[PDB]
C-alpha cells in the first residue's frame, strides 16, 4: 500500500497498523448521607 | 441493511429481520440452518431491555404484556445492536 | 448492497476461478458470502477436513485474500480454545492481486525482452548456455565452427528467437483473459474502497451453523500496544382546554413572582412575631322525522 | 477570564501560587498571584524567591488590584512598592472599611475614578433588583435575662441563637423555597451555623469542611431540586465561587462590617433572573430585639443605605403560627436549648524513635 505510489499505480488501501500508528474523603455533612447526590458532570 | 443482521437466539445463531412492510409490523429470526423459524408479534410488546455498550456480553431483551412474555436476544457486533 | 462491493466480491470470484481450484473458490465463495467464518463454521458448510483446507488457508493467507483473527472466547461451558476467524480485507487483497497481475506482466515483458536477445548456443555435452558474445572467444582456427571451453564440442544453437513470437502470443492470450480484472481494476480506481477489519466485517455478517463454537462477539482489551417523536392529535375541542392549562401555568408563573405581604405593606401596626335538554332534542328530532316524512438470569436494564 | 475574554495565549499568562511557580518566558504577558503571596514577609521557599525576584527586577505597565479595600492592611500596603508599575488599577465592589484607612487608597493607588450608581445598573438589569429587609426578632424572656448579666463574647453567641430568630429563619426557608428561590444563609458563628443547619436539615459550609464536599454540596446546591438553601460561614463572604441565589438571609454577623454586608448582598446581585420582568431578590438580615445587634445591623446598612438601598424593617411575619413545625416552640424545647448555650461557654540507636 506505500509501494503502489512508487509505482504510478493509485492504491486502494492504506497502510496497515504496522508502520506508523500510536480519592474518598470524609463528610462533615452527616445529616444529609444520601440525601446529596453526586455530581460528575454538568 | 438496517434491518438485517446476524444474531443469537437461546444459544442458537440466526439472523435478525424485520418484516416492517406488513401491519403490524414482525421481528422474525431464522436459524442458518433452516431447524427453527421464531417470529415476534410487536404490537404485544410493552417495554425493550438492552444493555451499554460498555458491557462485555452482548444482550437484548424484549417485554411482552398480559406473566409477561419475555424474549432474549444476544448479537454479535455492536453496529448491529444499534440499528 | 454497495456496488462497488459487488465489484470487488466479482473480482475475488473472477480471480479464485481462474488461477486457483475449485476449493479454492469454495473458501473464497464462503467468505463472500458468509463474511465471517471459523474453522468449523467452513468445516460443517464444505465438509472438509482441516489439512484439506490446509493448502487453500495457507494460499489465500499468503496471497493475502483471506486474514485470520486471533480471538478467543468464552463460551459458556468453559472449554474455551483459542479460535482462528477468516474474513476478507478487501483494499489488502485487491492490492495484493494488482501487485501479482503487475509483477506477472512485467516477468513476461522481461521475458520477452530476454527473447528479443539472439539465439546464443548451447553445448549438449555440458548442458551449459553459451551467448553469441562468448562464441566470438570460443571459435575455431578454421573459423567456422564454436568449440565448447571444457567438452571441446561443436556449439549447437539455442532457440532464443524462435519463441520470441510465441510469448508475444502467449501475453497475448494472457491479456485478454486478464482484461475483466483489469477492467473491475479501472471500476475499483475510479471509486473509493472502505478499509474493512474484523470489525466491519462482522457487520454483514450471516451465521453458517447453530451449534457454533465461535462467538462472533467482539472482546477489546487494554494494554495491547502493538430521539424519539411523539404527537399530539386533537379534533380542536380539547385544544381550548390546553390553552386554559397554559393559562393556568401562566397564573402559577404570576403565583412564583408574587411580593411577599411583609414586603408589599408595612408590619408595623400588626402583631410581634414569635410562636330538560334531551326531551327538547327529542321533540326537535321527532319534527325533523316529520318533515323528512313530509317531503317523501438477569443483566444491566436499559430503558430504551 | 483573561485566557476567555480576549486574545491572551496561555504561554504570555502565568500563576504564581503554592502548586505553580513557573514564569512565562516571553519578553512581556500576564501573572496572576495573591496580596498574601507576594506581601509575605516569612521565610518563602526558593522557588517563590526566584519568582519574586523576577517580579520585583521587571518594570510592569499595569497592576490590577482585584479588591483593593484589603490594600490598605499592614503589609498589603506594600505590593504597590514592592512592585514597580506604572499604572494601579484598583477594582472593588466594597470600598469601605471599619478604620480610617481606606482614605489611604488615593496616596496607595489614586483617586476614585468611578462611583458605580447601583440604582441605575438595577433598573437597567444590569444587576439583580434585591429587596432588603430587617427582620426583627423579639427576644425571649429567659434568654434576654441570661443576655444582661453576661459578657460581650457570650452576648454575641447568646443573642444569635434566640429561638424566635429560628422561627422566623425556618418561615422564610419554607416560604422561599415554596416560592423556588436558592436560599444562601449567613451566620459567622459556627456554632450557630452548624445548630441552625442541624435543626432545619440543609447543608452548611465552613472553613474545616473538606474543599469536595464544599465542591459537592455547591453542585447539589445549583442543580439539585431538593437542595435549596444551604448555609455559608464567612467562607462565603470572601471571593469564592458561589450558585446563583435570589434569596439570602443573615442570621449573623462580625460586628459593624459593612464591607461584609455589601459583599453578602453582591451574592445575590448576579442572578440570572434579572431578565424576566417582575422578578426580586429578596435580603433579610435576621437581627435580635433590644440588643447590641441593633447598633450593629445599622452600622452595617449605613453604607447600603449610603448605595441608595432601603431597608424595610419587618416587626411581623404572615403565618408564623400557622407554619407545621416551629422550631423551639414549646418553652421546655426554649429552656433546653438555653441550658446548651450556657454550656457552650548511631543508625542502630533510632530504633528507639
Ligand atoms: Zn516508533
Ligand atoms: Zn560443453
Amino acid at each position: 500500500p506505500r509501494k503502489l505510489q512508487d509505482l504510478g499505480l493509485k492504491p486502494a488501501s492504506v497502510d496497515p497498523a504496522t508502520i506508523k500508528r500510536q480519592r474518598k474523603g470524609k463528610i462533615t455533612n452527616t445529616h444529609m448521607t444520601g440525601i446529596l447526590k453526586d455530581y460528575s458532570h454538568r | 441493511m438496517s434491518h438485517s443482521g446476524a444474531a443469537i437466539f437461546e444459544k442458537v445463531s440466526g439472523i435478525i429481520a424485520i418484516n416492517e412492510d406488513v401491519s403490524p409490523a414482525e421481528l422474525t429470526w431464522r436459524s442458518t440452518d433452516g431447524d427453527k423459524v421464531h417470529t415476534v408479534v410487536l404490537s404485544t410488546i410493552d417495554k425493550l431491555q438492552a444493555t451499554p455498550a460498555s458491557s462485555e456480553k452482548m444482550m437484548l431483551r424484549l417485554i411482552g404484556k398480559v406473566k409477561p412474555q419475555r424474549h432474549m436476544f444476544s448479537f454479535n457486533n455492536r453496529t448491529v445492536m444499534d440499528n | 448492497d454497495r456496488p462497488i462491493d459487488d465489484i470487488v466480491k466479482n473480482l475475488l470470484k473472477f480471480v479464485v476461478r481462474g488461477f486457483y481450484g475449485g476449493s479454492f473458490v469454495l473458501v473464497l465463495d464462503a467468505i463472500l458470502f458468509h463474511s465471517v467464518l471459523a474453522e468449523d463454521d467452513l468445516k460443517q458448510l464444505l465438509s472438509i477436513n482441516k489439512t484439506e483446507l490446509g493448502p487453500l488457508i495457507a494460499r489465500l493467507r499468503s496471497d493475502r485474500l483471506i486474514s485470520i483473527h486471533k480471538q478467543r472466547e468464552y463460551p459458556p461451558n468453559s472449554k474455551s480454545v483459542e479460535r482462528v476467524y477468516y474474513y476478507v480485507k478487501y483494499p489488502h487483497a485487491i492490492d495484493a492481486i494488482k501487485w501479482k497481475v503487475h509483477q506477472v506482466v512485467q516477468r513476461l515483458k522481461d521475458d520477452l525482452d530476454k527473447n528479443s536477445e539472439p539465439n546464443g548456443y548451447m553445448c549438449p555435452i555440458c548442458l551449459t548456455k553459451y551467448t553469441q558474445l562468448e562464441a566470438v572467444q570460443l571459435l575455431n582456427f578454421d573459423r567456422t565452427e564454436f568449440l565448447c571451453s571444457l567438452c571441446d564440442e561443436p556449439l549447437v544453437e539455442d532457440d532464443s528467437g524462435k519463441k520470441n513470437k510465441e510469448k508475444q502470443d502467449k501475453l497475448n492470450r494472457l491479456m485478454d483473459q486478464i482484461q475483466p480484472i483489469i477492467d473491475s481494476l479501472k471500476k475499483i480506481d475510479d471509486s473509493r474502497i472502505e478499509e474493512n477489519t474484523f470489525e466491519i466485517a462482522l457487520a454483514r455478517l450471516i451465521p453458517p451453523q447453530n451449534q457454533s463454537h465461535a462467538a462472533y462477539t467482539y472482546n477489546p482489551k487494554k494494554g495491547s500496544t502493538m430521539a424519539t417523536l411523539h404527537i399530539n392529535i386533537t379534533t380542536a375541542s380539547d385544544e381550548v382546554a390546553q390553552r386554559e392549562l397554559q393559562e393556568r401555568q401562566a397564573e402559577e408563573k404570576r403565583k412564583q413572582n408574587a411580593v411577599p405581604e411583609w414586603h408589599k405593606q408595612s408590619t408595623i401596626g400588626k402583631t410581634a412575631l414569635g410562636r330538560e335538554e334531551r326531551e327538547n332534542e327529542k321533540t326537535l328530532n321527532d319534527y325533523y322525522a316529520a318533515l323528512a316524512k313530509k317531503q317523501a438470569l438477569e443483566d444491566e436494564f436499559e430503558d430504551v | 477570564q483573561f485566557l476567555q475574554w480576549c486574545t491572551l495565549q496561555p504561554e504570555n499568562c502565568a500563576v504564581f501560587t503554592s502548586d505553580n511557580k513557573e514564569m512565562f518566558q516571553t519578553e512581556s504577558g500576564l501573572v496572576v498571584s495573591t496580596y498574601s503571596m507576594v506581601a509575605n514577609t516569612r521565610n518563602r521557599s526558593h522557588d517563590s524567591q526566584k519568582v519574586m525576584d523576577f517580579l520585583t527586577g521587571r518594570e510592569w505597565g499595569f497592576i490590577i488590584l482585584d479588591e483593593v479595600h484589603v490594600v490598605p492592611a499592614a503589609m498589603f500596603r506594600r505590593v504597590v512598592s514592592t512592585i514597580a508599575a506604572h499604572a494601579k488599577l484598583g477594582l472593588t465592589a466594597t470600598l469601605v472599611r471599619e478604620d480610617d484607612k481606606i482614605g489611604d487608597l488615593n496616596f496607595l493607588i489614586g483617586p476614585k475614578l468611578y462611583e458605580a450608581n447601583w440604582m441605575e445598573l438595577s433598573q437597567k438589569g444590569h444587576i439583580a433588583n434585591v429587596q432588603c429587609a430587617e427582620v426583627w426578632c423579639p427576644m425571649t424572656a429567659e434568654f434576654y435575662q441570661e443576655y444582661l448579666r453576661e459578657t460581650a463574647r457570650k452576648r454575641m453567641l447568646l443573642y444569635i441563637m434566640n429561638p424566635t430568630k429560628f422561627q422566623a429563619c425556618q418561615f422564610l426557608i419554607q416560604y422561599h423555597e415554596r416560592r423556588g428561590d436558592k436560599i444562601i444563609v449567613f451566620s459567622d458563628n459556627v456554632y450557630a451555623l452548624q445548630e441552625y443547619a442541624l435543626k432545619m436539615g440543609k447543608p452548611f459550609i465552613y472553613g474545616s469542611t473538606p474543599q469536595q464536599e464544599r465542591m459537592n454540596i455547591l453542585q447539589n446546591f445549583q442543580y439539585n431540586d431538593q437542595i435549596n438553601t444551604i448555609f455559608l460561614s464567612k467562607v462565603g463572604d470572601t471571593s469564592i465561587d458561589l450558585p446563583e441565589a435570589t434569596c439570602l438571609i443573615q442570621i449573623s454577623s462580625h460586628y459593624g462590617s459593612r464591607r461584609q454586608e455589601a459583599q453578602r448582598l453582591g451574592r445575590i446581585l448576579r442572578a440570572k433572573r434579572r431578565n424576566d420582568e417582575g422578578f426580586n431578590a429578596f435580603f433579610y438580615s435576621l437581627v435580635s430585639k433590644d440588643t447590641q445587634e441593633m447598633y450593629y445591623s445599622t452600622k452595617r446598612q449605613a453604607f447600603l443605605v449610603d448605595q441608595g438601598y432601603a431597608f424595610k424593617v419587618i416587626t411581623h411575619l404572615h403565618g408564623m403560627e400557622n407554619i407545621p413545625n416551629l422550631a423551639y416552640a414549646s418553652p421546655r424545647e426554649r429552656r433546653e436549648l438555653l441550658q446548651e448555650v450556657l454550656l457552650k461557654n548511631h543508625p542502630l540507636i533510632r530504633k528507639m524513635y
